[PDB]
RNA sequence: CUAAGAAAUUCACGGCGGGCUUGAUGUCCGCGUCUACCUG
């Protein structure tokens, strides 16, 4: 929730096989909840030996190809198969399916730690972008390099450093290697506003969400429904009660979705580049979880 | 009231194009005819200019026509920019004619300042002018370029003849024509520089020439009404009057010494310059070219 | 070299250096040196003014010929001007 | 510590035979492109 020290970048993060389902109801780009997670797997990996700390992303999504067709019918879309091994009797299995992704992305971190000053600013960079080429981020795997040229050196910037014309001048020399991407935010805000404007009919949120992307009217983005969250329904457990957990440590609610609309903007149009770092207000008071971006706008 | 949007100026003291020639010192006066020089190659090759062998006297001939009605807009946007721009000349000329800057145009007529690089290494460099108004000559001038000062400004009784009838042209009285020709004793196959073009040299009528507009700058080389430092002397008047061989640039905006903010401070809002500034804002006008928003 | 408006910087000093230096160029003598005396040797543009460091009646006897004529528009470790430099 | 962890869809194929796209037509008429310039 509060504010970053050094926007830790990677260059290019070619993926290949990860999910594309994601949800009960979408099925585009992968659960920015994976992303809250990554970094923080990859701060549970790294970030105690090199002493940061890391908690918020931000995406930019340089392409994604979805792995669909059309069996010379509707313009819906059926999805790729994997075959399956046979089972005990070698017959047949009930094959299960969910959706594939070549996404491409490089995602840009966000460091607190004090370990910048014992550390160069490039062994830092150099660490944690070798360290992440050996793990998964959201069900795919992360491919090394080719034999070109080479965008596969990162970055390290200090948003502390300089003055604010010198800060925007290294936001563009950041944003130069990130331009034909689409970076994704957050945008919590103006679902509570076309709320009341669609009072009238029915306040039902899924319908206000639902509308917002179906002579004809205008939409003033792109606009997007994403997952944004869990809320809870089940109360605590005990660490040490529950059966079949993944560990018997921490206790358990059980939890359905919470969607809300995001926004694909371009890197430019944005006013800095603290704005577009996903954290996560995980509110336990018979709440629920979410994963935001604030200072959105 | 406000300034005009869209102003040219047709420009006066218009030169030619130069030819070149050769030939033997002492036998200049029948340079009527004289074989021409050709351009030649480097036997990557570029092409290079030099006299023959038994030649060693450049003659560098052109012809400068003055118009006159200097004040007088090509074309303008609004008459109550147009008479007041005419009544302010009207008021320089009437106050004090042409003739400082006429003698200052008559001393880069009479020291070979038009030879670029041929000046230097000669040693006795004369030119003729010859004022006609037939076919004919009408007024002869024979002067000695290296006996007048290339800084220092003379006053004779030739080079005060040639004022008067240049002023004369300028003010509008007559018809100018000056048949200008200049020898250069330069020596035996010495290499004439001519002017040059996209990399070779610029013949006519296969002939090497120095371009018209390098002999229109060299005519106005005549600024020594510099904010700056007078070390450097005469230069060629300019708006935001710069030298691209020394890469500065004199009169700068954030002075109050360029010629723009000269000319709108003295008709817009009526301020006199010094005489040593009307002087440098007319002499811009009479090059003329393109001004205004 | 003054400061001139038609000429180059490092235009005039090269053209006044053997053939309009050409009392430094062909002048006949092997008893002066012409010495740079403000030449920063360490850019690469290093002509302000030869001095020609010569003897008593080398330099102000024998350097007396028409070479310095025509100059008014613009005059006013061991290495010399030998086969030895590199511009 | 990521709706994380897991996964071989494979084999073979004869597209193929036939054809009239015709007929005719008014693109008219008027016009300002200027001003300048150092290639070493």
């Amino acid at each position: 929730v509060t504010d970053p020290e050094a926007l830790l970048l990677l260059p290019r993060l070619s993926i290949q096989n990860a999910n594309a389902i994601s949800s009960p109801l979408t099925w585009g780009f992968p659960s920015p909840g994976a992303f809250t997670g990554f970094v923080h797997a990859l701060q549970r990996r790294v970030g105690i030996s090199l002493d940061i700390e890391l908690d918020g992303v931000g995406i930019v999504c340089h392409r994604f190809e979805a792995q669909i067709s059309q069996p010379a019918g509707k313009r819906t879309k059926v999805f790729n198969l994997t075959r399956n091994p046979l089972n005990r009797d070698g017959s047949t299995a009930a094959i299960v399916e969910e959706g594939r992704a070549h996404l491409e992305v490089s995602l840009l971190l966000g460091v607190h730690g004090d370990g910048l000053d014992d550390h160069p600013a490039q062994e830092i960079a150099r660490q944690v972008q070798e360290q992440a080429g050996a793990m998964r981020l959201a069900g795919g795997s992360i491919l090394p390099w080719c034999n070109e040229r080479f965008p596969a050196p990162n970055a390290e910037l200090l948003m502390l450093g300089g003055s604010d014309e010198q800060r925007r001048k290294n936001q563009r020399r950041l944003t130069r290697r990130l331009l034909p991407g689409f970076a994704l935010v957050s945008r919590e805000a103006l679902l509570q506003q076309h709320l009341e404007t669609l009072r009238t009919t029915l306040p039902e949120a899924t319908t206000l969400d639902a509308l917002l992307d179906l002579q004809v009217r205008d939409k003033p983005g792109w606009l997007v429904p994403i997952p944004a969250g869990y809320n809870a329904l089940s109360p605590l457990y005990l660490p040490g009660e529950v059966r079949n957990a993944r560990d018997r440590e921490t206790p358990l609610r059980f939890v359905e979705n919470l969607f809300g609309l995001g926004e694909w903007l371009s890197p430019h149009r944005v006013a800095a580049l603290s704005d577009l770092l996903w954290y996560h207000h995980a509110e336990p008071d018979k709440g629920l979880y979410r994963w935001s971006t604030p200072r959105f706008v | 009231l406000s300034t005009a949007s869209v102003l040219a100026f047709e420009r006066k003291l218009d030169p030619s194009d130069a030819l070149m020639s050769a030939g033997a010192w002492a036998q200049r006066d029948a340079s009527q005819e004289w074989p021409a020089v050709t351009v030649r190659e480097k036997s990557q090759t570029v092409d290079v200019a030099n006299l023959p062998s038994d030649a060693d006297t450049l003659k560098v001939r052109f012809t400068l026509r003055v118009l006159g009605g200097a004040g007088t807009p090509s074309a303008c946007n609004d008459a109550a920019y147009r008479d007041k721009l005419l009544q302010t000349v009207a008021t320089y000329v009437n106050d004090q004619g042409f003739a400082e800057l006429a003698r200052r145009y008559a001393h880069n007529l009479a020291n070979a300042r038009f030879l670029w690089r041929n000046r230097v290494g000669a040693e006795a460099v004369e030119v003729r002018i010859n004022h006609i108004r037939q076919g004919e000559v009408a007024r002869a001038w024979r002067f000695d370029a290296l006996a007048i000062g290339l800084r220092d400004f003379k006053a004779d009784a030739e080079l005060d003849a040639l004022a008067e009838l240049i002023a004369s042209g300028l003010s509008g009285s007559g018809h100018v024509l000056l048949e200008v020709v200049a020898f250069a004793r330069i020596g035996d196959g010495q290499e004439v520089f001519p002017s040059q073009e996209l990399k070779t040299l610029y013949s006519v009528r296969d002939a090497a020439a120095i371009h018209s507009q390098k002999i229109g700058n060299a005519l106005r080389t005549i600024d020594t009404w510099y904010p700056d430092e007078d070390g450097l002397g005469p230069i060629a008047v300019e708006p935001y009057g710069s030298v691209t061989s020394q890469g500065k640039a004199y009169r700068q905006p954030k002075q109050k010494l360029d010629f723009y903010t000269l000319l709108d401070n003295w008709v817009l809002r009526d301020e006199a310059p010094a005489v040593e500034q009307q002087h440098y804002v007319i002499a811009n006008l009479i090059r003329g070219g393109v001004f205004g928003e | 070299l003054r400061p001139d408006p038609e000429f180059p910087p490092a235009q005039l000093m090269s053209v006044l250096f053997g053939k309009l230096h050409q009392a430094l160029v062909a002048q006949g003598g092997d008893r002066i040196g012409v010495s740079f005396p403000d030449l920063d040797e360490s850019r690469s543009r290093l002509g302000e003014r030869l001095r020609i460091h010569a003897s008593a009646d080398d330099l102000r006897a024998l350097l007396a010929r028409p070479w310095l004529e025509g100059l008014r528009d613009h005059l006013q470790r061991q290495v010399s001007r030998v086969q030895a430099k590199s511009n």
